[PDB]
């Protein structure tokens, strides 16, 4: 069971993006409770470092001395806790939990220790939280202990930077705080006296940093009175400043990279800013008065962003973290120095994804999100390469309500509802046809372009439902729809069927007395399923127009909570049921074509007992021989499981279901699953969605 | 924060004529009381101060001859000079003065049970004995004649959209009519057969029907619409209480209060209200408890403050029937004046004044009480620590009795103390930050409700009190002091009646103030007790030109002097008439304060123009901190420093 | 050098009253159901900051940034900024949706990044651009001891409850949902909570006649019940789309003569007490859609000429606000079982005034912790002026007052959040929500 492509962006908060600087280097961006592992050069992501309870907010490698690629790294979230990574190969192995700091943690630091002694990889963390409270993690092997603390009543750290003096080995640590008085000094036992604390800025200082000394420790000071002033050390202090509008939150220095054989040292800077900009300070040749070499960002437009800018390696390209969540990444012209263009990155929804469903074709995936948006994903063929890439491609909508349910008709045809009371209907213009056909058979837009340009139209709207639309599904010929409305009363809470054809309400069952939560057409064609709110379900008949020919009272229900999802089985003979008492149970009724037999429904086989809540329960839709059924559940914790289930003879409660693979740790989502949808089959596959903001394309054969 | 007193108990009795007299009415512009009997029409006088006796007595016994034919309706035709006499037989005469002959105007086949007038004069209504009012015009011209068990609601609906007990047994059936002040609307109560309980409605000038009652349970035969606003006044006797409601124009209950009674003790009579809507006068008699054949029949009057309906004054009256109460009446032109006629043809006439019970001193040990008094409690206010507003007190006194009358001693270095008559006749003293019950003297002679007149606390241990003679009006000066407190002496009956009596706390100097005008300086220590013209600087002529309603006595200068104040915006000092248009006024420490009505607010010292609201009346001043506390009519406080 | 006002406006949502009646009051324009697209409740949607939300989806963050720039770029500072959250009924939706829109407010004023509301005002407390408070509206149904909790966590420190009017018929007969007895409860609970409570008011509601509308102005600024702190004017406006315009199209309705409302209005100021503030007067919903109602905007003006020709003048606190010879007057009255103390400075020939405060005793019906021992209150200081400073001296009043007076051993005040540290930097402590200090 291997795990074919994520999609995941980044969370909305200051230092969230961090790149290793090295041959290769890496990304570790953070989405909701799990780091990223994800290649730059337009590929794909590679590992998924789980382990957090809550938000994750800082991020940060660990520099090498020697020029080599980073191994290890530090993070530190909302979960009040601090994990040290360590990963050889894309690995994750032996990850390190550090608890203490109340209230969440929202900036950590991290440096090799010159140890001459003991070259055991002597580390040293800083990490500075929400109760105005910095503390010290000293990490020599698998040995891990606090430090001398430093409280600051009621100030509060913002920056945090470390780094060394010029000559002798002394732990400097300069420290971003709330009145404009940024403090550095030194912190151990052996010292911890504080030596000065600067004044120059007259706004809260939201950078600092230590820069690569040629030799004089430079030092970064970014605040938010929109001014840059660089510091230089010697025990010394020096003063230099700059000038750019607006706030400024994000300074760095060009690393060292080795050239060659010979590591190289420049000069120069990076500024991001609230009002979408980011500079490129350089000292001048005759008086080295810094000047800019190029305004780049999207001047004069909406959303403003750019919380994040981190300079990529040998100054090849720039990166920066938007307010929306969504990358730019910036790559200089080796042609023209004095040039940079836009490429290409990955993306994602900001926020819980809620439903998704596959071509019917079965090229491309549509998602809708709590962020109010729905987004098209399908693959990228290139040229050359065997290794094929999926991306964003189509932002069919930027709606201004929540969206829950989703349904697809025609290949280009879908109805989409929300929190509200009617049902809209879109479709694909003609530039979209053309532009695909060139991608599947141009090249994967950049942001700006999905952003502005790429929309679709509204065709219908549907009416007369009552309240809020709840859930939606198609039957096999994709000709009747249904949908229900979230209710509290008998009345309110029934079933309508709407004709495809002339978008007009055909009938209205009315059985159920609280919210449905989905429905479920039969591959049959002759039977349509649907669970409610109510601990019930109920099953309607066609007839030769649909009548009941099922039914659920209070006692005859195995379950004794909230039904949560249902399924058919491609045979349309059995029927599967989950719900959240952490019980699957499948009815048979063995009826098809003409049954003369009343009702005679019943379970006709045993229970299981997953470990939790069960929200997500799915068939495959191809068959084999021996007929062996198999089921996947998407648990809540995060979990998928696959089940395989066999008649038995006579006792239904004799191994009647057999266990298969399970989702490991770093295949599983992180807070709850939603929807477990197979890729169409007879002319294996299948996708899961979340509220973790991620999506994810699963693979498995026997 | 202000309370009533009485200055004035006219009472002339031994009324001959007829038997048993029904009603009555006032003649105002030189006129007096009218009262008609089972025979005739009496016309009597007894304003006059020797004179009490009939005059243009006339007789008509020939229209009821010798049957019951009593007489619904009495009412004077202003200046036309002459009285419409409606009786129960059916038939309205316009009768006629100096002339003695009669006019019958109008006939009706049926009973006229109640007659009512327009206060304009205007229309007068007729609820015969057929459920059908009528309209006279002032000539007596008809003008319509509508059904009073028409059963459709009226006019003034409601507007809707589709979104969403019996009457009382000793209710005796009989319709009841009111006017509003300006004589725009009226309002008819009367049992619905219906139904079987009460039921009003309310019409426009032009017999258009505006409006009908809700169904409340438990209405009374009551009504009285206020003059001016829009109030309507009922009784809702519950299962629990006895409350007072009102109404408005659109028939619907708003607001209410509580009579402090029993469950099941009394019933209503009738229900008035003053010359200018700030006086509620209550008539009450007792239902059972026949031993003593209703020992109780009281007149309450009630008045409003910040929405908390206080109870001023009490007054009781027996029900043996040689003294009982067939008709009591407000002065249409004067406030504060009622007038009263009992069953042994006794006529009584009541006046009121308006104060307030503040607490004078020197500078040292004063506090500034002000006392208000409300039902069988007291609520007292230290205005040298805490401005509390209105409705709330510094400290609060309850009694077992109603309170009628409260003082506070005049003595320096100690006026922190006071004294308070209950409705029993009885004396409570209080007396120095909490006070603890020192006394409770009895009386030793009472026998008519309400007699002791003007109660000044002179000495720690005496009092003085003024009582008026039936004949020849002689107002005798009592000294009371003992020990039950005996009537120690009284002094000569001086010739007239009167009004003020106050005293300075300074020289032990009192002051007295006839009707007409002059002042006459007494001495309670003297030993002969008699009184002398008060001593102006030569000649001594000092008479007011009118009564004054407050009367002070100030040391100006180097001498004392007198200063007056009238209901009429004129102020008085020993007959000089400074200037007129002051509202009110005080005086403390050689310091004189006074409104002035045009928006200022004077200081002048005994040996300066700050800016008021409207109608800012003066409650009190502490020299100390030189802070004066105004009161605004909506009912909040205000604390200024003049300098 | 001045506060500056920013409004924000909340997501559509039903008002709570419609399951267990039918409908939404009779009169109230705009809503989901309505056929105003994106109408909150009681908007249309054409108002400035009706399109101005609608521009930010009713984004919380991109709202307030939009406005500040706004504000910026017209010379106008915004080192003090007073926050308006309108749109109906807030305080129905689920605790989560209110939690995320106040953290974002914050979180948008300071730049700091929450979780809970918590972290949101312990960052927001150390800002250099400062919140001197936020105001809500909210139903008199919605008010009860849990939401007063929630609002006093949230900083708000002022209510807009709405009491059309005081007759209970023309509650019952328009699907208000309540009863006055409600809002009465309502308004006391809210001063003894140590709110600055204002009020608004309809004067044009049907079975209502000008006779009765007088009578009941002067029974709700005389009733010691109501005796509200301020006051808004909002004539009924017959708008399509309401109950109200099927009542006026079937010819059952009909709106007072121009004339009539302007005397009207000109009686109802002349009797404004000098303590009651008069915030508004009118409505700024967009002529060309109301179909009967108001004349035109100019009724302020109108209303004061009208009542210069007559003699009568105004005393409420816009008018009579903006060396001079200044002196103190004090003003106490009782209101909602309170005893309400109005200590003020003001010059008495110009009647003018600059520097005002508010006191109360504290009833025996207050349930927050911190008041429960015969505490005082602070419910507002405000001083506009200039001159050792006005403020100081009001404070020393009060305090001692409420020592001899009230005799009381505490004193407790209610603030934003560089409020805070303006009555810290005096000598108090924080405690709860409140600022307090031990008086002896
Ligand atoms: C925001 C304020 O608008 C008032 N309000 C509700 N409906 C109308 C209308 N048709 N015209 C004017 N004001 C109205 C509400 O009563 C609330 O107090
Ligand atoms: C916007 S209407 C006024 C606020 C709230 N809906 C109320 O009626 O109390
Ligand atoms: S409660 Fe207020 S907002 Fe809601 S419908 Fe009624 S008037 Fe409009």
């Amino acid at each position: 069971l291997e795990t074919s492509h994520v999609f995941c962006c980044p969370n909305r908060v200051r230092g969230v993006l961090n790149w290793s600087s090295g041959p290769r280097g890496l990304l570790a961006f953070g989405t909701s409770c799990s780091v990223v592992l994800y290649d730059p050069l337009k590929r794909v992501v590679v590992t998924n470092l789980n382990g957090h309870t809550a938000r994750v907010n800082c991020i940060q490698w660990i520099c090498k001395q020697d020029g080599s690629p980073s191994t290890e790294l530090v993070s530190g979230g909302s979960d009040n806790q601090v994990i040290h990574w360590e990963i050889e190969d894309n690995q994750l192995l032996k990850a390190v939990h550090l608890q203490g700091h109340e209230g969440p943690v929202y900036a950590v630091h991290a440096v090799y220790q010159r140890r001459t002694s003991d070259p055991a990889l002597c580390t040293l963390i800083v990490s500075a939280a929400a109760d105005s409270a910095v503390r010290l993690w000293s990490k020599k092997g698998p040995e891990v202990m606090c430090l001398q603390t430093l409280n600051f009543g009621n100030g509060f750290a913002l920056a945090l930077c470390l780094s060394f003096l010029p000559n002798t080995d002394v732990p400097i640590l300069a420290c971003g705080n709330d009145d404009c008085r940024i403090h550095i000094f030194a912190q151990q036992n052996d010292q911890f006296q504080k030596v000065l604390s600067l004044c120059g800025h007259e706004d809260w200082i939201r950078g600092v940093e230590w820069a690569a000394f040629g030799r004089d420790l430079f030092l970064a000071s970014c605040s938010q009175d929109c001014l840059i002033r660089i510091w230089k050390l010697y025990v010394t202090l020096e003063t230099v400043l700059a000038g750019h509008e607006n706030w400024v939150n994000a300074v760095h220095w060009q690393p060292v990279f080795y050239k060659d054989g010979v590591l190289q040292q420049p000069v120069r800077l990076l500024s991001a800013s609230m009002d979408k900009t980011m500079i490129l300070w350089a000292p001048d040749e005759e008086s080295g008065v810094w000047l800019e070499q190029v305004r780049v960002g999207e001047v004069g437009g909406n959303t403003l962003g750019f919380y994040d800018c981190q300079f990529n390696e040998d100054g090849s390209m720039i990166i920066a973290h938007a307010f929306h969540g969504a990358l730019h990444l910036w790559k200089q012209n080796t042609v023209n120095p004095r040039e940079w263009t836009p490429e290409i990155v990955i993306s994602g929804h900001f926020d819980g994804v809620q439903d998704l469903v596959w071509d019917p074709e079965g090229e491309f995936i549509i998602t809708v999100g709590t962020d109010q948006t729905t987004r098209l994903f399908a693959p990228w063929k290139r040229k050359d390469q065997s290794q094929v890439t999926w991306h964003e491609i189509a932002r069919p909508q930027i709606h201004g309500y929540d969206l829950k349910c989703l349904a697809m008709i025609n290949r280009f045809q879908f109805v989409s509802g929300a929190d509200e009371k009617v049902l809209r209907v879109f479709s694909a213009p003609r530039n979209f046809v053309e532009n695909f056909c060139a991608i599947t058979g141009t090249e994967p837009p950049t942001e700006d372009h999905l952003l502005q340009n790429t929309l679709w139209p509204e065709v219908q709207k549907l009416y007369g439902h009552g309240y809020e639309i709840f859930c939606v599904t198609c039957n096999s010929s994709k000709t009747l729809l249904a949908s229900a409305c979230k209710a509290a009363k008998k009345e309110h809470a029934a079933i309508i069927l709407w004709n495809t054809t002339s978008w007009k309400q055909v009938q209205n069952l009315v059985f159920h007395s609280l919210t449905v939560t989905q429905m479920a057409f039969s591959p049959n064609e002759k039977f349509l399923l649907a669970v409610s709110r109510d601990r019930t379900w109920s099953l309607w008949k066609k007839q030769d127009v649909f009548s009941l020919f099922a039914f659920t009272n209070k006692i005859t229900s195995v379950h004794s909570r909230i039904i949560w999802s249902c399924d058919w089985s491609p045979d349309s003979k059995y029927f599967f049921t989950g719900s959240r008492d952490k019980k699957v149970v499948v009815w048979g009724e063995c009826d098809s074509t003409d049954d003369c037999i009343e009702h005679n429904i019943g379970p006709c086989s045993s229970v299981l007992d997953v470990g939790g809540a069960v929200t997500a329960v799915s068939v495959c839709p191809v068959l084999h021989p021996s007929q062996r059924y198999v089921v996947a559940v998407g648990l809540e914790c995060g979990k998928i499981c696959l089940y395989t289930w066999k008649k038995t003879d006579q006792v239904p409660e004799i191994n009647d279901w057999t266990h298969c693979v399970e989702t490991s740790q770093s295949q599983s989502h992180t807070l709850a699953i939603r929807k477990l949808c197979w890729k169409n089959c007879s002319g294996l596959h299948f996708a899961s969605c979340g509220e973790d903001h991620t999506v994810k394309i699963h693979r498995v054969n026997k | 924060m202000r309370n009533l007193k009485l200055f004035r108990t006219l009472e002339f009795r031994d009324i001959q004529g007829p038997g048993n007299p029904q009603c009555f009415s006032l003649r105002t512009e030189q006129g007096t009381v009218l009262i008609g009997s089972e025979h005739g029409l009496i016309e009597v006088d007894p304003v006059s101060r020797e004179v009490k006796n009939e005059v243009s007595l006339v007789a008509e016994g020939f229209l009821p001859e010798d049957g019951s034919g009593r007489i619904v309706g009495v009412q004077d035709l202003l200046d036309q000079e002459s009285v419409c006499v409606a009786t129960a037989s059916g038939d309205v005469i316009l009768c006629s003065l100096s002339t003695q002959q009669l006019e019958c105007v109008g006939s009706v086949a049926s009973g006229i049970s109640v007659m009512s007038w327009s206060p304009d004069q205007e229309l007068v209504l007729l609820a015969t004995g057929q459920q059908t009012l009528i309209m006279m015009t002032k000539d007596f011209e008809p003008i319509l004649e509508q059904q009073i068990h028409q059963d459709d609601f009226g006019e003034s609906k409601f507007i809707t959209v589709g979104w969403g007990e019996s009457a009382l047994p000793w209710d005796d059936h009989r319709p009841q009519v009111t006017w509003r002040g300006d004589g725009q609307f009226f309002a008819v109560s009367v049992v619905c057969p219906e139904t079987g309980a009460r039921k009003v409605r309310v019409w426009n000038r032009e017999f258009a029907l505006q409006s009908t009652s809700e169904p409340v349970a438990g209405l009374g035969p009551a009504l009285a619409w206020k003059p001016s606003g829009s109030l309507i006044a009922s009784t809702q006797d519950k299962p629990n209480q006895q409350d007072i409601v009102f109404f408005e124009k659109n028939g619907l209950l708003h607001g209410h209060f509580t009579l402090p009674f029993l469950k099941d003790e009394v019933k209503v009579n009738d229900l008035l209200w003053n010359a200018d809507s700030s006086v509620l006068a209550v008539w009450l008699e007792d239902l059972q408890r026949e031993e003593s054949s209703i020992p109780k029949t009281c007149v309450q009057l009630w008045t409003v403050g910040n929405y908390h309906w206080y109870l001023k004054q009490s007054l009781s009256f027996s029900t043996c029937g040689k003294s009982k109460i067939v008709s009591l009446m407000w002065d249409p032109v004067t406030p504060y004046r009622l007038h009263v006629l009992c069953q042994g043809w006794h006529y009584l006439a009541y006046d009121w004044h308006w104060t307030t019970d503040r607490s004078v001193g020197d500078n040292s040990s004063d506090l500034s009480n002000v006392a208000v008094i409300d039902g069988n409690r007291v609520l007292v206010t230290v205005f040298r620590q805490t401005v509390v507003p209105p409705p709330m007190c510094t400290y609060q006194l309850l009694f077992p009795h109603p309170v009628n009358q409260v003082t506070f001693l005049a003595h320096p270095q100690k006026s922190n103390d006071l004294a308070v008559l209950d409705a029993s006749n009885q004396i409570s003293v209080y007396k120095c930050k909490r006070y603890k019950i020192q006394f409770e003297n009895n009386e030793d002679q009472d026998v008519n409700p309400l007699k002791l007149g003007l109660l000044t606390w002179i000495e720690e241990d005496v009092f003085l009190a003024v009582s008026h003679s039936e004949f020849s009006p002689r107002s005798v000066i009592h000294h009371l002091t003992a020990a039950g407190q005996l009537n120690v002496s009284s002094s000569a009956a001086v010739d007239g009646v009167i009004i003020s009596l106050c005293c300075n706390s300074k020289t032990k100097s009192v002051v007295l103030q006839l009707a007409d005008g002059q002042i006459f300086k007494y001495l309670w220590e003297s030993p002969s007790l008699a009184i002398k013209p008060w001593k102006n600087s030569g000649g001594f002529p000092v008479r007011f030109p009118y009564p004054c309603t407050q009367t002070e006595l100030a040391m100006i200068g180097e001498e004392e002097c007198v200063l007056g104040l009238t209901d009429r915006c004129r102020f008085f000092i020993n007959d000089i008439e400074v200037a007129s248009n002051i509202t009110s006024f005080a005086v403390y420490d050689e310091f004189l304060l006074l409104t002035t009505h045009s928006h200022t607010c004077q200081c002048f010292c005994l040996r300066v123009l700050r800016k008021v609201e409207r109608g800012s009346r003066i409650v009190t001043v502490v020299p100390q901190d030189t802070k004066l506390v105004l009161q605004m009519p909506r009912g909040n406080l205000e604390v200024v420093h003049h300098r | 050098s001045g506060i500056a006002v920013v409004a924000v406006m909340c997501k559509p949502h039903r008002c709570p009253h419609i399951s267990f009646t039918g409908n939404i009051c009779v009169y109230c324009p705009g809503g989901p159901d309505s056929d105003f697209e994106y109408s909150t409740q009681s908007y249309t949607g054409y108002e400035p900051t009706s399109m101005r939300a609608i521009r930010a989806r009713y984004d919380p963050f991109l709202q307030t940034r939009h406005r500040i720039e706004q504000l910026k770029q017209l010379g106008h500072s915004v080192d003090k900024v007073e926050f308006i959250v309108m749109g109906g009924t807030f305080m129905a939706l689920p605790e989560e949706y209110r939690d995320y829109f106040i953290r974002n407010l914050h979180d948008a004023l300071s730049g700091h990044t929450s979780n809970n509301i918590y972290e949101a005002v312990k960052y927001s407390e150390r800002s250099l651009t400062k919140c001197i408070g936020i105001t809500i509206e909210t139903r008199p149904d919605y008010c009860m001891k849990r939401h007063l909790s929630d609002m006093l966590t949230y900083g708000c420190t002022r209510l807009e409850i709405g009491v059309q009017s005081v007759y209970e018929d023309v509650a019952r007969d328009t699907n208000r949902g309540h009863t006055v007895k409600a809002v009465c409860e309502s308004f006391h609970l809210a001063k003894d909570s140590g709110f600055k409570v204002v009020a608004h008011m309809m004067p044009d509601l049907p079975n209502v006649g000008l006779e009765r509308d007088i009578e009941q102005f002067t029974e709700f600024f005389e009733n010691p019940a109501f005796r509200p702190d301020g006051l808004k004017l909002y004539p009924t406006l017959v708008i399509r789309g309401t109950g109200l315009y099927e009542l006026w199209k079937s010819g059952r309705y009909k709106s007072y003569s121009p004339s009539d409302l302007v005397e009207l209005v000109a009686r109802i100021l002349a009797l404004v007490p000098p303590w009651t503030r008069v915030y508004r007067v009118q409505r700024d919903i967009p002529m060309p859609l109301v179909s009967s109602g108001v004349e035109h905007g100019n009724l302020r003006e109108l209303a004061l000429a009208r009542m210069k020709d007559l003699g009568i003048q105004c005393r409420d606190v816009r008018t009579r606000e903006v060396p001079y010879q200044v002196e103190l007057v004090r003003r106490d009255y009782v209101a909602n079982g309170g005893w309400e103390t109005f200590l003020s400075y003001e010059d008495p020939d110009q009647d003018i005034l600059i520097g005002l405060l508010r006191l109360r005793k504290c009833s025996e019906e207050t349930f927050r912790f911190e008041l429960g021992g015969g505490v005082s209150i602070v419910r507002e200081l405000h001083v506009y002026g200039s001159v050792q400073g006005f403020g100081m001296l009001l404070m020393e009043e009060a305090e001692r007052i409420a020592r001899e007076e009230h005799g009381s051993g505490k004193i407790a005040v209610i603030s934003g959040v560089g409020t805070r540290n303006y009555y810290r930097k005096i000598g108090y402590r924080l405690q709860g929500p409140y600022m307090v200090k031990m008086l002896k």
